[PDB]
Parts: structure tokens; C-alpha cells; sequence
RNA sequence: UUGAAAAAAU
RNA sequence: AUUGGAGGGCAAGUCUGGUGCCAGCAGCCGCGGUAAUUCCAGCUCCAAUAGUGUAUAUUAAAGUUGCUGUGAUUAAAACGCUCGUAGUUGAAUUAAUUACUUUGAAUAAAAUAAGGUGUUUAAAGCAUGAAUAUUCAAGCAUGGGACAAUGC
RNA sequence: ACGAUCAGAUACCGUCGUAGUCCUAACUAUAAACGAUGUCAACCAAGGAUUGGAUGAAAACCUUGUUCAGAACUUAAAGAGAAAUCUUGAGUUUAUGGACUUCAGGGGGAGUAUGGUCACAAGGCUGAAACUUAAAGGAAUUGACGGAAGGGCACACCAGGAGUGGAGCCUGCGGCUUAAUUUGACUC
RNA sequence: AAAGAAAAAGGAAGCAUUCAGCAAUAACAGGUCUGUG
């Protein structure tokens, strides 16, 4: 976006927002 | 170039559309291609819809209305003033 | 396909200096990715990045600062003959004094400024305003 | 993106952050073979074709990994 | 003209000469065969210059003029938009004193 | 003589020295008279002489547009264009324009860093229409090797030894030396490596 | 050698064109980036750095 | 075609895509030594046949005087214009006239 | 409702 | 001491007689249909100078053959679409050949650029012989394995 | 094939009618087969809205948040272009190189001839030269023009009055005539 | 909200009160060298 944030550090709430695949480290959204 | 961006017609993602009949010359035209207008009218017109109620062997019968949709083509669209042309920046309008 | 992961990369580079972003993202990290960027911070253009580790070849975030102006990959890799290099620096960059091209060696990636010191040639990787 | 279709999906599964058959499932081609009932399906017979050639690519890969023997060929 | 100075310079020096003299505008034509055979026609204005009233006749001060040249003649008109000092007001004018 | 901008007020009184302050600054040169005692002894010249006609229900409106570039043989250099009625004035209204469209020229060296600077200091290209002029950095042997109508625009601009490559409808001489003029416009704002 | 040492952008470190008019010079006591709604932001980012804004843009955009 | 090891394809395409020209081309056909009437030869040497006179095109106006030559090398017919002013009295009947192209290539 | 054409160059 | 020109490209005449879209000049744009800056002539100067016009062919301009270096909506030009062999191009990761790269050896002279050398200068000539560098493509031996091709 | 209209109409307008239009089986393989924009891949400003899913709140449908795929749209003071325009590129290109395939080299001749090959056939695919010519062509500006539209105006017309054209005569013009019947002007 | 439009009364005169002269930018290859010292 045209608005830079910092990516090297990203902040609880958006990682939990994006893609599972497009987050710095891709993690599962699954349990169990 | 291209007078139009979507070419006069509004198909988009589709390789082929029916084709219909305008209803003046009867010429075949694209389904999107077409003008559509629909056209509600009373079969009484206002000048003797009055006439009626004097003389009306009901108590409260209400005179229907007509429906039916034409299609137009261009050719006779421009030539029957059901649209205009219009200027190159005022094209883009679509309301 | 990915082709060239080098190629994907540098362009990230240079469209995001174009924008003014103070720092970009680059998916993959190859070993000659890692080494590019070792040869443009020697130069000061850009100040430092990281490598993430993400098991897949994780990511690069480069830090740079307004002062890369065109870093770019070449086509499949030229054979750089020592007495060549003249044919390259009057062509591939603006003047004497501020190019500077990238080559791949036997003793390691070098700039033309330190290859020819080191009296070698080689493949050539790219160059940088 | 896929293969034949330009349809690009990027579904995935994504195995996490920590460490604490295929060609047989396409031999859909005899499935497809459908084909003597209908025989003026002509969009079968067009998809018939990209799954031939589909096990017809893993032929020739598995074929250099010493897989299958060299004298493998596929027919209905 | 005679002399055989351009109508650019010699008709702009006398153009000027009027300009500065007081006068509110001048208007010079020329016309004839200056360049080739085929004729051409050029005129001159500077400042303001009414055409249409009466104020055409109190207001003008012209002059014909035709000069034979080794090609043929030349003719050449001048009007001369006076100003206040041939005393009368233009017909348009307000000019409201403030106190 | 009577300025009337907050600029042309200070140069008038003797308040800024030299040009360049004006461009180190983004101040926009508003009037021509502030050129005319900044730099003293601008050398004229004027590139070509194009008629455009308009069409009208009567005739065709000749008018004349002239093409003129000024500018000291020291780095400075302008372009400017106006059309009207009478030769005279097209020159007379061209020396206006191109006095405010002066900009500061970058030269540097070659190869050694010897008195004095002859050449531009790095490649550039002259974002102009369908022509497009490529400046190269040149030796001190020779001279300005371009075509003749920018090569009276080089000379103005002060630069001696240059190297240019041309693309497109070069016979279009309103396009050719507004190529080298954008291309010598942009000097001062590529970044080299001295300027950090 | 130089005409003039250049003015330089304090937001994005890049050179100040000759002709840029649409730049500007803030002294309390470029144009591209402005005409696309950054200056603002970006000014933000370099004032809070100095201290004269204190809790006006969050920690996760300071770059 | 950009590969290292694609410089065949480059080459191929290059001699395929140099047949197009209409100038290069003229120099690699068999037609100059059949069809064109010179051939290699800067001048042909000739015999009058002919008197005719070609009028010009649209704009212009006029009668081009010229003569009708037979070479001698291939016997074929070229019509051949006439110098200057009122030259075409010097030339006659039968008598050897030099032929050399025109200012236009071939 | 019908409504065709305007010799070449300056 | 001549050749060609004196409308633009391209240096040079706002000179006088004839011809009246006819003769004609013009590589191109064009100049001539009775007031020719271009024709046939009379006067002058413009470029070169033992030189100068002409016709053909080679090269550069031509980024109009394009690896360096083109264009593909409308100027010329994206196969109607998909499958597919040859061909080209093929993600990261490891603390036996070949290619690549640095060196040498040998490598006809003449010639290319020249080292030296007042044929009076120069073109020449070698009257100390420049180490003279030359070898693109291949081949021989060798330091290195980043990028690469070959499969256990 | 008739009937109209027209100078003619062998056409547009009206009426009738064989092939065809429909299904099967076998051929043909061309279209403005068009988004006139090849296929795969990385980056890419702001905003509304839509189709199919996944995840929360609101308790299958409806309102809302995050995210993946798809056909599109609005703005751009930015990028490109010769301009129209393009932005899910026609951007990242004289600061020129991500990988691959095809096509084009001024306009005619001409997709013609010959040769080869496929098809029952019409035809398709591959496909030049001889010769001829300073232009052909692309996007936008002004003007003019429209048996194109919109808005206004004029004894231009409507409602009329007087008439001219018809008759004799004055006069001018063309024509004939002559020794000469002097000449300029030829729609407003 | 306005420039303005219309009726009637008054007024000698209320369509710019009516009719007239001058009347711009640019052009015709319009007529006159049978008007001229």
C-alpha cells in the first residue's frame, strides 16, 4: 500500500488477518 | 480508434450472445446491442379514462395497464429520438 | 515459470526505490540474491537487510534509503573476458566514475572495480546505478 | 496456474513451523471411455485428450527415476 | 518609401513618431504591388481607435496618399485618433469625481 | 525596471548575487528582466523560422513562431517559443520566454579530473516528443559531435565535448531542440555518487 | 565545478530537481511525493522522530 | 530466442527475416543478368528504331522527345531520352548511341 | 414520396 | 585553369532580351499558359583545383535487418483456439569429465597500429631489423570453481 | 416472377416462390474467428460495486468484517505513448537483456502466376518476379459541408393586399441584319 | 434570487417610441485603367 508499515515486524492483529500463505511465516489455521 | 470502450455492446465475458429482433425495422441486432425500454400505458388513455367511469356496469373496477418491453436497434433508436448523440466527454454518462 | 530468481528480485528493487518505499519485500532468497546485495552495501546504496527463515527459501527485506537508481539483471550470462570489460562499462553504465557491474568468479562474486584488481573474468550477473 | 485451464488457485496446504499412486488415480481415462454410449460427445472427448496426455507426461518422468520399467505404455 | 526603405521599418518610425505625440491611435494602410506581381495589403494600428458614429467626423484626421513607384503605385492612408485636446467627450464616458 | 514580484524586488535592489541561488531554491524566475542583470552579455540565437496556419471561413491566418535559445557559454541555457502576426515580434516575444525558461547545466569530466570541466557528467536522454537525444560523456579531443541544429544549442549551454545518439522524427527542429534542452534540463537532478 | 550543491528531500533522501516547483520547505521553530496524499504521512514519520509529535503515529509505521 | 545456447534460432531467423527487403533482396536474385536490360553493364550501346515523343505527367505539361534503341548485347527494345534542347536532331538513323541508366538506382 | 452530374492545371 | 551551379536541401544574383504549359530545365520538391530568382543567351561570384561532372556497384547514415538495436490496438504486422515431439529456458539447498576464467608454449612472410631511422619534409625505404601485439575459430599443459550440462 | 418508384431500377418498398433455414451420417476449415492487444512469471496509487467459497459477530435468504479465485467499473496532479488512450498494462525501455513461439519491412502488381499438397466440388495451406509510382497510411486542431440533432432569427413562409406573367406602347438585354448597327456587366 | 416579459391608466409621444447616416476582424483573384495631368 501506499501508507509503508513495518514488515520486518508485524503487529498481532494483522497477521491474524491475512492469508495463511502470504504472512511472514505461514502458519496453519488449523487445531488439534 | 474504438469510438467506445465497450464497444457500443455490454458483453464482457461471454464469446456470444442471441440475437433479437428490433421492433420497428425488424432487423437482427445482439441481445445486449439492443435499446430496452419498457413502456407501462393504460389501454384507456387520461383524455377518456373518465369516460368510462360514467357509464361502467361494476362498482370498483380499476382499468388495467399495458406491458410490453421494446427493443430497438440504432438505426432506428437514433432515428426514432429515443437517444441522442452526445458529446465525446459526455459520452461516458450512464445514468 | 520463475526463470531467474534473480531477475524477479532486482526489479522488486527497483520499482520500489521508484516509489519511494523505504523497505521491500523479496520472497525468495537464493545464495547469489544474498551476495548481490552484499556487493551493493559495500557501495552504501543500500544500508542492511535480513534473511527470514521460513524453510522454503524464506524472505529478504532490504533497507535502502533514495540512492539506488537502476539495479537490474542481464540475460543469460555473458562470459566476461578480462579485456572485455572495456566493451561493458561503455555501454552498460552512465560514466567512469559512478557504475559499477557485478561478475561471478571462481574466487567469488566481485564488481568490475575489484575483478579487474584480482585479474579475472568471468559471467556477468547485473550492474547498479 | 493449472496446466490447461487458465485458472489460477493458490489453495494449499501449509505444514507448519516445526518437525516434532498418481499415476494409477489418472488410469479417469478408462472412466471417461462414457465415450461408446455418447459417442457425439465431443467435449469428452476434447477432455479425454488433456488427461491422456497428462498420464502420458508422467509416463516419461517416472520412467527416468527407474519407477516404471522402460517397456511401460500405456492402453486402453 | 521613395527612398526605398522597408514598410516594416519606414512606415513603423512615423507609426511610432505619431504614437508618442499625443495621440490616442493611428491606423496606416498600404497596399500595392511592395513584394511581387501579385498585389498585397497591410494595415497598421496601434491604441485605441473607434470606426462606427458620429463621433468618426469630430474625432478623425485623414489623409490619402498614393505613391508611384518603378512598378507600379502604392497607395497609403493614415487616421489619426485624436484625444481630449480638440475639445469634446466621447460619447460612452463616466468619469465620477470622488470626493 | 519596476518589478513587481517579491524576487524581482530583491534582485532589483541588489539583495541576490548570482543566479543559481535563484535555482538552488525552486524560486520561479517570474520576469525576464531578472535574467538581463543576474547575466549580463547573453548570447542570442535563433534556431529556425516555422509558419502555422489556422483555416478560418475567409483565409488562412498565417502566423510566424519562432524558436530561440539563449544562454552564456558558462552552464547557462534557456529555450522559449512564441507565435505571432509580425516577424519582429515573434523574435522580440521569444526573447521573453527563453529568458524564463533558463535552467543551470551540469558539466564534469571524462576520464581525469583536470581544469576545467568540458563534458556532462553522466548519460542522459531528453524525455522530449517522438525525438529522443542521448548525451554521452566525451574525451577533451572531440568536439561536439551532433547534428547542426543542436549543436548551436550545445554551444550556448557551454558544454564542448559531447557524444549524442538520435531517435525519432529528428527533421521536426521544434521537437530536436526541445530534446536537447530537456536533456540538459534534468542535469541537477540525477543523483551521482559525489552529490550523497 | 558545481553551479550549486543541491537541495536534497528530508523524506525519502532523494535529490530536490531544479525546476520542481511543486516542493515545498517546512522550518517550524519534493513534489511528487506530495501531490499523492504521502506528505502528510511521511512528514509525520520525521517529525515524531525529532520529538515534536509524541503519540500522533503508531509504532508499528515509523520505518 | 534470448538463450545462450539458442544461436541457431537468432542466426535462422535473422537469414529467414533478411529476405524482405526490397534492396538487398535485388542482389541475391538471378534477374539482373536476365531481366534487367543493362545488366552489370554501366552503359549499352544500342541502334535507333524510333522517334517518339512522351508527354509528361499531370502536373506538367510538354511533349519528352526520345528514341526507341535496340541493343546489340540483347536485342530488346528501351526507350532512351534525348539530352538537351533541340538534340534530338543530332542523333539519327542507325548510328551507335550510348545508353547509361538515369539518376535513380537501376 | 422523389432529389443524378459539375472537363485538366494555376 | 577548368568543371558544375547560382529557387530549397547546398554557396552564390530581389541583374536584361527572347520563348508563352510550346520549346525546355529538373537525381527529389518543382520552375514555364505573354512581368521566368530555375529554360535558351549577355555580365558577375560560389565550391574544388590538376582537377571535375556523369552512370553502376561496396560501406556509413540504416535504431530501414534490429545479439549490442526495431515494431506487432489503430500506420505493415500476434497463428481461430487447444494438445504436442525436436529446440530453447528451467525454484532453493552441500563450509569424473566438459564449459568458464588466468597464464604460458608453439605459432610463414607481406599487411593491420607502429618502436627507431630528416629519402630535403611527406608518400617512400630499412637505408640497429622495435620484445615488434596479432592465432577469431579449433587444439596442448596449467592455478579457481561462483555460475553452469552430464547420473550414481 | 409480378406490382410500385425512377429518365432508366435488372435494387431499396409490397405480394408470391425453388435451393436453403430443421435432424441424422460423411465432407469443407474459412469470418470484423476482435479485446484488431500471443503464452507463463515478479513488483504495481486510491475507491465503490458484483459472482463462488472459507472464517467471526449479528439468531437457507438478508446487514457487516478478514481472505482466495473470477467478469468488470470510477479517479489520477503519477508512468507510457505520435495522439486517441492504456493502469488486472499499451507501466517497471536510449537508465535499452525474465523465458519461449509466430508475424512485418514504402504503395501497387498480389495472396496473382508457376510448382507442391489436401477436398466429390467451390476452394484452402505454402507462394515470387517482370513492371509501375512520391507517396499510401495513423491520432488529434481549425474551417467548410450534412437529404444529422438541439437552441434562436429574417415578408422566408402561414392569414392576406397589390401585383408581374396575358394586351398596346416607352426602355434595356440576347439574337438576326449591316459599311457601322460602339462597348462594360450575365443568379441573388 | 435576477436579468427581464406581458395588460390596463396617465402621457404629445412606451416594439431600441418610428424612419434613417456612420458601421469591426478577414476575404472575392466581384465592377470601373471608357473619370481624371
Amino acid at each position: 500500500p501506499l501508507i509503508e508499515v513495518d514488515l520486518l515486524n508485524p503487529t498481532a492483529a494483522s497477521e491474524a488477518k491475512a492469508h495463511k500463505m502470504k504472512r511472514l511465516v505461514p502458519t496453519p489455521n488449523s487445531y488439534f | 480508434t474504438s469510438k467506445r470502450r465497450n464497444n457500443g455492446r455490454s458483453k464482457k465475458g461471454r464469446g456470444h450472445t442471441q440475437n433479437v429482433r428490433c421492433s420497428h425495422c425488424g432487423r437482427c441486432v445482439p441481445k445486449d446491442k439492443a435499446i430496452k425500454r419498457y413502456q407501462i400505458k393504460n389501454i384507456v388513455e387520461a383524455a377518456a379514462v373518465r369516460d368510462i367511469s360514467d357509464n361502467s356496469a361494476l362498482t370498483k373496477y380499476k382499468l388495467p395497464k399495458t406491458y410490453m418491453k421494446l427493443e430497438y436497434c440504432v438505426s432506428c433508436g437514433i432515428h426514432g429520438r429515443v437517444v441522442r448523440v452526445r458529446s465525446r466527454t459526455d459520452r461516458r454518462n450512464r445514468l | 515459470v520463475r526463470v531467474n530468481v534473480l531477475a524477479d528480485a532486482l526489479k522488486s528493487i527497483t520499482n520500489a526505490e521508484k516509489q519511494g518505499k523505504r523497505q521491500v519485500m523479496i520472497r525468495p532468497a537464493s545464495k547469489v540474491i544474498c551476495e548481490f546485495l552484499n556487493v551493493m552495501m559495500k557501495h552504501q546504496y543500500i544500508t542492511d537487510y535480513t534473511v527470514v527463515d521460513t524453510h522454503r527459501s524464506g524472505k529478504i527485506v532490504v533497507n535502502l534509503n533514495g540512492r539506488l537508481n537502476k539495479c537490474a539483471v542481464i540475460s543469460p550470462r555473458f562470459n566476461v573476458t578480462l579485456s572485455e570489460f572495456d566493451k561493458w562499462e561503455a555501454n552498460l553504465l552512465p560514466s567512469r566514475h559512478f557504475g559499477a557491474l557485478v561478475l561471478t568468479t571462481s574466487y567469488g562474486i566481485l564488481d568490475n572495480t575489484e575483478a579487474r584488481a584480482k585479474h579475472t573474468g568471468g559471467r556477468i550477473l547485473g550492474f547498479f546505478y | 496456474g493449472r496446466m490447461y485451464n487458465p485458472g489460477r488457485g493458490i489453495s494449499r496446504r501449509c505444514i507448519p513451523y516445526r518437525r516434532s499412486e498418481d499415476l494409477y488415480f489418472l488410469m479417469r481415462a478408462v472412466s471417461v471411455r462414457h465415450l461408446e454410449k455418447n459417442k457425439k460427445d465431443k467435449d469428452a472427448k476434447y477432455h479425454l485428450i488433456l488427461i491422456e496426455s497428462k498420464i502420458h507426461r508422467l509416463t516419461r518422468y517416472y520412467k527416468s527415476a527407474k519407477v516404471l520399467e522402460a517397456s511401460f505404455k500405456y492402453d486402453a | 518609401i521613395a527612398e526605398g526603405l522597408p514598410v516594416r521599418r519606414a512606415v513603423g518610425s512615423v507609426m511610432r513618431l505619431i504614437m508618442d505625440s499625443g495621440a490616442k491611435g493611428c491606423e496606416v494602410s498600404i497596399s500595392g504591388k511592395l513584394r511581387g506581381q501579385r498585389a498585397q495589403g497591410m494595415v497598421f494600428k496601434e491604441g485605441y481607435m473607434i470606426k462606427s458614429g458620429n463621433a468618426t467626423r469630430q474625432f478623425y484626421s485623414s489623409a490619402v496618399r498614393c505613391v508611384l513607384l518603378r512598378m507600379g503605385i502604392i497607395g497609403i492612408k493614415v487616421t489619426i485618433m485624436l484625444d481630449t485636446d480638440p475639445s469634446g467627450k466621447n460619447g460612452p464616458a463616466a468619469r465620477i469625481p470622488d470626493v | 525596471w519596476t518589478p513587481v514580484t517579491k524576487l524581482g524586488r530583491l534582485v532589483k535592489d541588489g539583495k541576490v548575487k548570482s543566479i543559481d541561488q535563484i535555482f538552488e531554491f525552486g524560486i520561479k524566475i517570474k520576469e525576464y528582466q531578472i535574467v538581463d542583470h543576474l547575466l549580463p552579455g547573453l548570447k542570442e540565437e535563433v534556431m529556425t523560422m516555422q509558419s502555422v496556419q489556422k483555416q478560418t471561413s475567409a483565409g488562412q491566418r498565417t502566423r510566424l513562431k519562432a524558436y530561440v535559445a539563449i544562454g552564456d557559454h558558462n552552464g547557462h541555457a534557456g529555450l522559449g517559443v512564441k507565435c505571432a502576426k509580425e516577424v519582429a515580434e515573434a523574435i522580440k516575444g521569444a526573447m521573453i520566454q527563453a529568458k524564463l525558461a533558463m535552467v543551470p547545466v551540469r558539466r564534469g569530466y571524462w576520464g581525469a579530473t583536470i581544469g576545467e570541466v568540458h563534458t556532462v557528467p553522466c548519460k542522459l536522454t531528453g524525455a522530449c516528443g517522438s525525438v529522443r537525444v542521448r548525451l554521452v560523456p566525451a574525451p577533451r579531443g572531440t568536439g561536439i559531435v551532433a547534428a547542426p541544429t543542436p549543436k548551436k544549442f550545445l554551444i550556448l549551454a557551454g558544454i564542448e565535448d559531447v557524444f549524442t545518439q538520435t531517435t525519432g522524427h529528428t527533421k521536426t527542429l521544434g521537437n530536436f531542440v526541445k530534446a536537447t534542452y530537456d536533456a540538459v534540463r534534468q542535469s541537477y537532478g540525477f543523483q551521482t555518487k559525489d552529490l550523497w | 565545478i558545481e553551479l550549486y550543491i543541491p537541495r536534497h528531500c528530508s523524506v525519502t533522501h532523494t535529490l530536490i530537481a531544479a525546476d520542481d516547483h511543486a516542493a515545498v520547505q517546512i522550518l517550524v521553530p519534493k513534489g511528487s511525493v506530495r501531490k499523492d496524499g504521502i506528505s502528510d504521512h511521511s512528514l509525520n514519520r520525521q517529525f515524531q522522530k525529532d520529538g515534536f509529535l509524541k503519540t500522533v503515529v503508531p509504532k508499528n509505521m515509523m520505518i | 530466442a534470448r538463450g545462450l545456447h539458442a544461436a541457431r534460432k537468432m542466426l535462422a531467423q535473422r537469414r529467414a527475416n533478411k529476405w524482405a527487403d526490397k534492396e538487398w533482396k535485388k542482389g541475391k536474385l538471378v534477374t539482373r543478368y536476365k531481366c534487367n536490360p543493362l545488366g552489370t553493364a554501366s552503359h549499352a550501346k544500342g541502334l535507333v528504331q524510333e522517334k517518339l515523343g512522351i508527354e509528361t505527367k499531370q502536373p506538367n505539361s510538354g511533349i519528352r522527345k526520345c528514341v526507341r534503341v535496340r541493343l546489340l548485347k540483347n536485342g530488346k527494345k528501351i526507350t532512351a531520352f534525348v539530352p538537351r534542347d533541340g538534340s534530338l536532331n543530332y542523333v539519327n538513323e542507325n548510328d551507335e548511341v550510348l545508353i547509361s541508366g538515369f539518376g535513380r538506382r537501376g
